[PDB]
């Protein structure tokens, strides 16, 4: 068993040749082991999904959906921070790091949020980020 | 939260 550190690094790393599920699925696994694990996890995907390099960036991205998908308040509360959320709209946001992330990388952050507001509505202010997307124009 | 203020685009 490995830190949520090790298993991050692993579920994103640049050399991988096609997702790794087994690695995705640990770290979601692990992130609820003991009690400031969801907040780590959370500050270890934003970091990752800030990468200049566009595989490591989308393989987190797909951690965080993966990890979304589950049930798990703590994780759904991180991820429903401005604390966090914060990192996604600076991706997305030319004012931010908006001019050099590809298209790719800022369409899946904008359909990942749209997909929380839907699916987890308790989560208020993930809706209040991307209506505020939409009211600056990033959104589409 | 305690959380921070939200970032505008």
């Amino acid at each position: 068993p490995e830190t949520l550190e090790a298993r991050i690094n692993r579920a994103t790393n640049p050399l991988n040749k096609e997702l790794d599920w087994a690695s995705i699925n640990g770290f979601c696994e692990q992130l609820n082991e003991d009690f400031e694990g969801p907040p780590l996890a959370t500050r270890l995907l934003a970091h990752k999904i800030q990468s200049p390099q566009e595989w490591e960036a989308i393989q987190a991205l797909t951690v965080l959906e993966t990890c979304m998908k589950s049930c798990g308040k703590r994780f759904h509360d991180e991820v429903g921070k401005f604390r966090f959320l914060n990192e996604l709209i600076k991706v997305v946001s030319p004012k931010y790091l908006g001019s050099r992330t590809s298209e790719k990388v800022k369409n899946k952050i904008l359909e990942l949020l749209y997909s929380w507001t839907v699916g987890l509505p308790e989560e208020v202010k993930i809706a209040e980020a991307y209506q505020m997307l939409k009211k600056q124009g990033i959104v589409k | 939260s305690d959380d921070v203020p939200m970032v505008i685009a």
